[PDB]
């Protein structure tokens, strides 16, 4: 759904910070329990950004901040440590 | 990511002109440096395990507080991860040597490694010292006199030393 | 940005291994072809303005309807002719970028990706750009390994647009 | 499924399989178990050597820089998955392998295969692999932190009934894999997926038949699913297009000669 | 997958014997013809869309039953499927030419393609006729003497014709 | 098995695209390397029995404990020496296969993958095979591009064992 | 999947001409029957749980071997799956009634249901009996004249009955 | 192939629940639209030959180079004119199928999916079909709900091509 | 939530496409049903207190054990009767909300999802609420278009509880 894919520049990584992930008729579909709703950090490449945004949006999550990384590696995520 | 050609391509496209004569002459100079570059990559790849092992051994000899019971490089798992990190740093410096541009080295290995190491409690000064020891081993095996036809190979050695210097600067 | 060195490093990173002699042979082919690519890009840079003007004239000769019929997508006015010359200059410049790089990576990242949305949204016929690339393929004047490399990018953009 | 069905079908261990979820602040044992479960399920129970174990994405999980989904994507986008399931396989087989590994499912219909083939042709292997992980079904079923597992033997919300019968044609057993000799496998679903039908399951103890005194010298039966057409000689009236033949060993070569002389095509031969 | 070298390697390793002198000489002759092989691959790649469009035009000119509503190639979706099948078959024929062995073309493309076309209702005879006219067009553009140095190329043309014939035979 | 031609076809197939000039350059480098690799494999085929016997003897000099100490994993008896000669013959034969193929793919798919389990399970020390490969580096007797490509394969199995 | 309009669209596109005036008049008659169709869907949906519970009660009344220890409907898991199966069969019958075509019922529910029930051990004759009991329950609540304006409803009742014997014939 | 009844059943199956009053409202809107859709399909069926010939003539009027320049993709000869008339009959026939069905599903399954590589491969300009669909806009003669329902399917094919 | 407009937009977003004439038919059915739903919700709002008290009395008549037996889950004291009237008020108010919305969306968001844990944790028999909703079905007083929309929601919560 993007022209970014099949491109080196489309491997630019970003971090989405999303809040408010809660059960809803849109979330009633999920087969697994969600454990955190405070501040979820997801690393997303450029090509995959459209998919991630829709996915976050479809579930009702609210995006607070998107931090650029200037790298293909997810090393400056540093949230699960 | 970029190499020695596509970095100049991306800069010329972002400025929106053709490559100038001096840019093509510098690219031809790196083309003349290419066989030296492939020899350096081949030598570093051929002695990479010895470089990692000897640099880790000398690093733990100079700083014994790392492998001490309770140190970061203690426990097979963490020591093994430290040897793995030496292999990753050496592999991406080899990648940057191969491409001629360090874009693979920052954009896939060095971007966020310092914040990761200070999150994990990994001492980045010892990692930088191990990168320095890997650098010394790499420039001794690249500039080895025997076993290869002679030539003035100072430019590729200086570029490799710059790659190791920015690898050590991105963890300390 | 596909390129022999970049695909070599990307593939060896995908296995996560050191650079074996397969990647060294990739580099050897890149270094032997890189000289002919560099003087091909130099010759096309020297002949760039004449090639762009001749390609625009060849497109206006094969497709005269762009010159008399009015519209944003057509080149009836000076604005449309300037846009067409800028487009052909973009095509030739990215072909020179591919000659410098040694692969269709500049074409993929800069021109080929999303060009269908360009030709659909702005009502630009891709056959115009195809005939511009055929003029560059017919009147650039390269020979040997330089011409075989340069035509390969010209037909690749032709194959992408057709 | 319950005990009596899964004991016959040989899918007991799939039904008593707990989906591994990598919780936050997990111990190295839990991360190792998640990595091993991903290597078992995404790489299709292959004997995975340590030389292609993907240490970088393993450290990215250990590091918590990537999620379980990212690790699954990294594994499926690696050259281990390309060599094992993509390069020597045809497109139908590769799409079925992607469904089994990433989504834990058999494909439901031919337009799904056409969509994935079109997406491969339009955007490469990377785009195609992403299609499965960045799908609504993956996010709902496994999401970011649950290791994918086979869901074809359970009742799913948006599933086709033919998916349950096709899951046995895709999942051959617990001690099976998706590797073949030469790493090139043909799809078992192309006859039905294209035609929107189903085959009998015949999995494990389901495949067995009663022998008695009719089995011949070797007390074993052979099971032949054969598509039958009208014979040119018109000697015997054909009553059904799809026919079942249970024949002994001592008549198996003769029966194959009969089916080949009748012009009928053999679709399945198994033990019974 | 296998190429002309790794097929030889696999056949030698199944016997567990080193390569003989004559088999190494056959590989050396393959390396000598490799330049012509790359030229033929480059020509079919550069004329791929022309070959596919011209052979599609010819195939639907001689076979109107694919054009009429109800025909397999009727509907933008199914005609796009026919066109991508033609580009797919051309791409894997060029891959088999590039490798020197038909392992990628047999295992990756033609494995189960006949039963796939039977089950979908695709007329494999029409696809085989399209493959034959792609063969005829591609062997015209490979054997074009203009714009290339002169030389005998009958071996690589016969190899390309063999890959095209095994592509048409594995479909119908 | 990885090879410049097979990896070029694999990368173009995973990208779902025709063979651009990048893969042509990869094949050009393979053709440049291939004659020297085939002649190096021919020379190692000619000197294989002397190299294998000398490598077994050199391992018995540097690691003498395999010769006196009894055990299934050692070469104290004739069976252990025969198994050691068979192992070194395998190592040199896969090296010649790598020289023929022009990549480390024979080493990966025949020897490197899973060798740690063979060394751990059967109590074989990898340092013995490392010393055997160092002997083969010492006395293969190749020159130029032949010795550079061979010693890459020799060091690739050395780095995988160490 | 198809409905009553897209089915005729499908074979009209297959034979490749416009819809005839008789087909448009038949679809106009379908539109006239559509309010009665929506009424039937609404009443079966409104009494779906009553239908499933009463049909399960009757089915396990005249077939006491299924609920008997060791029976297919014995155990909370198998009884929950059986009640779920009746609810899904009723759901897809309402789907096919709603569309006016049995494409959703045959393609997504009834395809492979005989093979699934043979594989599990589910007796298809018992499921066919339960589907039949659901058929008289649904046809009695559809043909109930209380609380609805009067009219001729034999066509939609015959269509619902046809979908119900389609469901009953696809398990046994 | 999307349609009010079909995607109503598809989404009710997606949450896996019975058909609530939402889907009944969807079917009620389908019923109030379907008589006008069937009348529009009947009127287009009776006027189809004149509409297709007039649309082809309007394309030839705005794009005369199709009738003059030689080429396989052009209508300069009788073969290209029959191909163009068959294409316009296809566009009108799937528009009538969309009027019968009540959604753009026949356009999606039969016409819209894959038409971009149809136009790219066979060098067909989508602006020709855009002008033909705008003639079908201008000259179908419908009024009321039948005109607006038909114009949805016309403009959907306009927005896909342009 | 489950509403024809929101489900239509959610489906068009699921395919990622513009609103075709299908969604316009969905909104047409919503518009023709919405006035009847609004007057039904107004009548239920105006008869709300009488309907809630009558439903509580109908439950206490059919289930008299909720009146005399002591317990938190029963209506033996005034607190239990107040909770029962509050529960039936929630049921009736969500039914009016569904009449206003045009789908079972308020029932899914507020009542249906999670009611099983309410009935198990607090020991509430769902048959009490099912008989209360039968009372609302019996005595809402609507006719024709209004009652069939309201009985759809009353049966939806009955079939969910049973
Ligand atoms: C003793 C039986 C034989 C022997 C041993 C020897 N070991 C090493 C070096 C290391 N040993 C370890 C092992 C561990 N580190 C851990 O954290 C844990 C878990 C708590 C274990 C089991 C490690 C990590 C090293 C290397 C780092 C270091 O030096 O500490 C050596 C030195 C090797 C060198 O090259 O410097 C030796 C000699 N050697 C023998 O001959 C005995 C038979
Ligand atoms: C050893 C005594 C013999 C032998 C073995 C051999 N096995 C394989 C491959 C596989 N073996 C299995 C078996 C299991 N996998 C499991 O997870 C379980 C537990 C339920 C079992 C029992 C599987 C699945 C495979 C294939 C997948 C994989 O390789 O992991 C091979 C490899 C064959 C190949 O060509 O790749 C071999 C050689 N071979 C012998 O000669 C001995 C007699
Ligand atoms: C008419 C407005 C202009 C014109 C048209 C023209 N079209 C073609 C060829 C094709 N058109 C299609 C289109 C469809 N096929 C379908 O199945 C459907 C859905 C039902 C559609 C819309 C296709 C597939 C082809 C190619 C295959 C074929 O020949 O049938 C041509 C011929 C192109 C060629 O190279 O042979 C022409 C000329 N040309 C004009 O000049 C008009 C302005
Ligand atoms: C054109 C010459 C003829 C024709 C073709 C036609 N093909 C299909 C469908 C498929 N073709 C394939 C083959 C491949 N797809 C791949 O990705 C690869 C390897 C890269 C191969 C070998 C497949 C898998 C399909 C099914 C998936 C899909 O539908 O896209 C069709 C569609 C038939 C249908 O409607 O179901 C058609 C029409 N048809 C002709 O008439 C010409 C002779
Ligand atoms: C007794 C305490 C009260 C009572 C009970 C009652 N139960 C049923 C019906 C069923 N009970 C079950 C339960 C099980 N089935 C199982 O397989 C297992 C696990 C081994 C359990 C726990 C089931 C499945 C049914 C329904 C199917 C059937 O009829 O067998 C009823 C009949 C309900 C009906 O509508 O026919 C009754 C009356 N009733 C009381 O009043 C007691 C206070
Ligand atoms: C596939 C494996 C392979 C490789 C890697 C390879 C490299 C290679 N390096 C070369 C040259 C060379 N290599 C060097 C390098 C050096 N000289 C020094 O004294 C320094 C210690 C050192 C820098 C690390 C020099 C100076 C030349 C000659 C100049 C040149 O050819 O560029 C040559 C030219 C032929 C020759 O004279 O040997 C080749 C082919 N050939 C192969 O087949
Ligand atoms: C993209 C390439 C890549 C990089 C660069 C990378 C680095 C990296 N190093 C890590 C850990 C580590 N790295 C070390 C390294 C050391 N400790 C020391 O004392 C020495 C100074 C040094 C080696 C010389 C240690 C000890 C850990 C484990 C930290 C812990 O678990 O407590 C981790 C955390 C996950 C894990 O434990 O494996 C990452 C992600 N991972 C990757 O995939
Ligand atoms: C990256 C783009 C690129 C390509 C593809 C390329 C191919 C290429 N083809 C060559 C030769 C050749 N090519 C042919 C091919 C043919 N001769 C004929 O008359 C037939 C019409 C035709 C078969 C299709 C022959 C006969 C040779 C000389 C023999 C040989 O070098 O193998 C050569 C040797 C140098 C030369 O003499 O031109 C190169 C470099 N060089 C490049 O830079
Ligand atoms: C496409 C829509 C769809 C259908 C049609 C469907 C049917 C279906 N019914 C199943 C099981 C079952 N179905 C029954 C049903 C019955 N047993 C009886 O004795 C009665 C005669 C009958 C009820 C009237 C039982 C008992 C099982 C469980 C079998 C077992 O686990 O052992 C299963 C096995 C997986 C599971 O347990 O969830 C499927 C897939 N699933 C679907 O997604
Ligand atoms: C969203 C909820 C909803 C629904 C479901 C609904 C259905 C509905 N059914 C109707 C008619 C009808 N319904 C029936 C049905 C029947 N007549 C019988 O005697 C049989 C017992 C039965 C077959 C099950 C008939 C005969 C008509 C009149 C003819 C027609 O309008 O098609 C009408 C026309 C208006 C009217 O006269 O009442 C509507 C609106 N309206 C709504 O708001």
């Amino acid at each position: 759904a993007t022209s970014s894919r099949q491109s080196d520049a489309g491997n630019r990584l970003f971090v989405y910070e999303v809040i408010g992930l809660s059960q809803s008729t849109m979330t009633d579909g999920l087969d697994y329990p969600i454990r955190r709703s405070g501040s979820t950090f997801i690393t997303v490449p450029l090509k995959r950004m459209n998919q991630e945004m829709r996915r976050i949006t479809r579930m009702g999550g609210k995006i607070v901040s998107i931090k650029p990384l200037e790298g293909d590696s997810p090393l400056p995520h540093t949230e699960g440590i | 990511m970029f190499d020695v050609f596509t970095r100049v391509v991306s800069q010329a496209d972002a400025r929106g002109e053709y490559l100038s004569g001096s840019q093509l002459d510098a690219l031809s100079a790196t083309v003349a440096e290419g066989n030296k570059r492939i020899d350096s990559v081949n030598r570093i790849t051929g002695n990479a395990s010895a470089i990692v092992s000897n640099a880790a051994r000398a690093l733990f000899a100079e700083q014994p507080q790392l492998i001490q019971p309770g140190g970061n490089a203690y426990t097979s798992r963490r020591m093994a991860a430290c040897l793995r990190d030496m292999e990753i740093i050496l592999r991406y410096v080899t990648y940057a040597t191969f491409t001629g541009d360090a874009s693979v080295l920052e954009d896939r290995c060095l971007n966020g490694l310092r914040e990761t190491y200070v999150a994990l409690g990994v001492p980045g000064a010892s990692v930088a010292a191990g990168v320095q020891k890997m650098k010394e081993a790499a420039l001794d095996i690249v500039n080895d006199p025997n076993g290869i036809t002679r030539g003035d190979c100072s430019a590729i050695v200086a570029e490799i030393a710059g790659y190791f210097d920015r690898a050590a600067a991105a963890v300390a | 940005m596909k390129t022999p060195l970049t695909e070599a490093v990307s593939t060896a990173d995908s296995q996560g291994r050191f650079l074996s002699s397969t990647e060294l042979q990739i580099a050897f082919g890149r270094l032997r072809q890189a000289n002919a690519g560099l003087q091909a890009a130099k010759a096309l840079t020297d002949n760039a303005q004449s090639l762009v003007n001749g390609a625009a004239q060849a497109v206006y000769n094969k497709f005269p309807y762009t010159t008399q019929t009015q519209g944003n997508n057509f080149a009836a006015d000076q604005r449309g002719k300037d846009k067409c010359a800028r487009d052909i200059g973009y095509y030739l410049r990215i072909v020179t970028y591919c000659l410098v790089a040694g692969g269709t990576g500049p074409l993929d990242e800069y021109l080929i990706a999303g060009i269908d949305e360009i030709n659909r949204t702005f009502d630009l016929s891709p056959s115009w750009y195809v005939e511009a690339l055929k003029y560059i393929k017919a009147n650039h004047g390269l020979s040997g390994d330089a011409r075989d490399e340069a035509n390969s990018y010209l037909d690749y953009a032709i194959n992408a647009l057709s | 499924t319950s005990l009596v069905s899964a004991q016959r079908l040989g899918i007991v261990a799939v039904d008593e399989a707990i989906p591994l979820e990598l919780r936050s602040r997990s111990t190295e044992e839990e991360v190792d178990a998640v990595i091993l479960a991903v290597y078992r399920q995404v790489l299709g129970n292959d004997h995975l050597m340590s030389q292609e174990r993907l240490t970088s994405a393993e450290s990215l999980l250990r590091g918590r820089e990537i999620s379980v989904r990212d690790f699954v994507r990294a594994v499926a986008l690696s050259e281990v998955y390309r060599q094992k399931f993509f390069h020597s396989n045809p497109q139908n087989r590769f799409i079925e392998l992607n469904y089994k590994h990433l989504l834990g499912r058999a494909p439901y219909d031919q337009s799904e295969i056409a969509f994935h083939t079109d997406l491969y042709h339009q955007g490469g292997y990377e785009a195609e692999i992403n299609s499965y992980i960045d799908s609504v079904e993956y996010t709902e079923n496994f999401g970011d932190w649950v290791v994918p597992y086979f869901r074809g033997f359970a009742t799913q919300r948006n599933q086709k009934t033919v998916g349950f019968s096709r899951s046995f044609q895709v999942y051959r057993g617990y001690a099976t894999s998706d590797r073949s000799q030469g790493n090139g496998s043909r799809s078992r679903l192309t006859r039905e997926l294209a035609r929107n039908t189903a085959s009998p399951v015949y999995a494990g103890s389901t495949a067995e038949s009663l022998r008695g005194t009719s089995a011949g010298s070797r007390n074993q039966m052979y099971r032949l699913q054969v598509i039958q057409g009208a014979a040119p000689g018109r000697g015997t009236r054909v009553r059904r297009g799809k026919a079942e033949y249970l024949v002994s060993y001592d008549n198996l070569s003769a029966k194959l000669q009969q089916i080949n002389r009748q012009g009928d095509t053999v679709t399945m031969i198994s033990l019974a």
